[PDB]
């Protein structure tokens, strides 16, 4: 029913997505349902303040979409479970796009703020795991869909947002639904 | 900091014959292990292999039996498969490893180089190469 | 400072009709023009061209025709190509390029976008797209 | 006949190699004999002192060569025509290779020094310029060509160290001879 746009759960090797604050969200690998290794980013730096974290996939083609869908797969890890316990510790993050017709976004061209940014939407995790468990607690992961706008370029960009929390991006996947509603 | 990735490959030469390989990771750091892909030329034949992490036993009896831990499947040859390591104390990730200051681990694979015995459990380039990593973090 | 990279495309927008596009480069910037390998997806077709830097009195009259610095032969529809372009003074490589300050530099096009159109010299999507670049380095 | 390994005359985008200190090297666009764009590293710190950088090459595979052939073509600015004229401008640099199995280069395992890199040979410039002069001056652009041991592993790299010099590497190429003679 639908077309899927990136998968990032098929790379086996580096994503090459870019990641703003260098000591931010960093590519590691990871498993998923069935024990396959993938590649994830996470971020955690809770024991550090005024946190500003951009993660931004490759290019995206459009390939005749109006609507896109995005699927986020992530877990969040409870500030209690981790040893230090300072302030603040968040657990939801910003989930914006960019268009353009050609790559050219560099390491600093679409600026890295909601500005050239549009906003899609601010994910919130209602599940965060205390202990890692390989295998099990399914419904400790994260599943969270949403769709933005027109889009009528010849492709676009995603970023997400970490502003202080400590979780992980285990699967994204771009898509749009071919058939009407 | 990044440290140098394990090509695990027959041809690693650092799976020092008899011993496999050691490393003493810190809590902090990345590690890459990755399976080589076959190039149009140059290499002779993919090997495949299913490299797992157990404990100190099932690693010097290269056995993966009961229970162990995935890590790669290296049966794809076009494509370089790996996996991050993170030698972190507190995963944010659900399903993700931890590492415990000053513990042992081994990373093992029962494999023998062909698709048909991909998924040997009994010795192979683990008993045979002596193809094993043994990681002293902390 | 890496500037953000200008695809030379007609679907690049940020040509706007009139004077095309000015940028003002900064000395000890880079800049990178490019040209599309080929979207698979629409009607998307590789829009041949081949880019110099004229003088004035040539992107105004938008043509080509005698004194020229090549800067594309965007005719490899199968990848990239673009020029990496370092506004210094003085250049270490002989056969380089040197901006000095305060001067503009201008870049156009004369090609249409297809082949027998590649090679043309004056008007082209110059005029027709106001595909030109007008870089006021200082 | 010979058997080339890379070329870098042939990229028309960006060659991809590393370079230690961002400061020194640095990737940009140039000519050839016949004015067709070509990807040249340059370096030119005569203002600055301590200067060690250093280029590094993708992985190039042996295919089989066991005494590899390295061509050189760059170029050196007089440095009494740099407006700023320091005093030094080395006229040399250094040529070294480094052999693997695999790519594993990260950007700080080939430890950047001569020991882990075997060096291949000292290049020095014969001629110098004043005025950039494109088509022109075909003289003076340096070629030279240098050659290493027998290689064993599965490939090598390549690496030019510049310690406080003005030049450009206009083009490199790697290659072997196919049969003895």
């Amino acid at each position: 029913a639908e077309e899927t746009l990136m998968d990032s759960t098929t790379a086996t090797a580096e994503l090459g997505w870019m990641v703003h604050p260098p000591s931010g969200w960093e590519e590691v690998s990871g498993y998923d349902e069935n024990m396959n290794t993938i590649r994830t980013y996470q971020v955690c730096n809770v024991f550090e303040s005024s946190q500003n974290n951009w993660l931004r996939t490759k290019f995206i083609r459009r390939r005749g979409a109006h609507r896109i869908h995005v699927e986020m797969k992530f877990s969040v890890r409870d500030c209690s479970s981790i040893p230090s316990v300072p302030g603040s510790c968040k657990e939801t993050f910003n989930l914006y796009y960019y268009e353009a017709d050609f790559d050219l976004a560099t390491k600093t061209f679409p600026n890295w703020m909601e500005n050239p940014w549009v906003k899609v939407d601010t994910i919130a995790a209602d599940e965060s795991f205390s202990q890692v468990d390989l295998g099990g607690r399914v419904m400790k992961i994260n599943t969270e869909v949403r769709s933005f706008g027109p889009v009528s370029r010849n492709g676009f960009y995603l970023a997400f947002q970490d502003y202080g929390g400590c979780m992980s991006l285990i699967a994204v996947r771009v898509f749009y639904r071919k058939c009407p509603r | 900091i990044v440290l140098e990735p394990i090509y695990w490959n027959s041809s690693n030469s650092k799976f020092l014959p008899g011993g496999g390989l050691v490393l003493y990771p810190q809590i902090g750091d990345k590690l890459d292990i990755i399976c080589p892909k076959v190039d149009s030329k140059t290499v002779g034949q993919y090997e495949y292999y299913k490299v797992y992490m157990v404990d100190k036993d099932q690693a010097d009896r290269c056995t993966i039996k009961k229970e162990n831990t995935p890590l790669l499947n290296c049966a794809r040859p076009d494509q370089d498969v790996k996996f991050t390591i993170k030698f972190q104390e507190f995963s944010p990730n659900l399903w993700g490893l931890e590492f415990q200051k000053n513990k042992d681990y081994y990373i093992i694979s029962t494999s023998n180089g062909s698709l048909e015995g991909l998924d040997n459990q009994e010795g192979g380039v683990c008993q045979t190469r002596a193809m094993k990593i043994l990681m002293k973090v902390g």
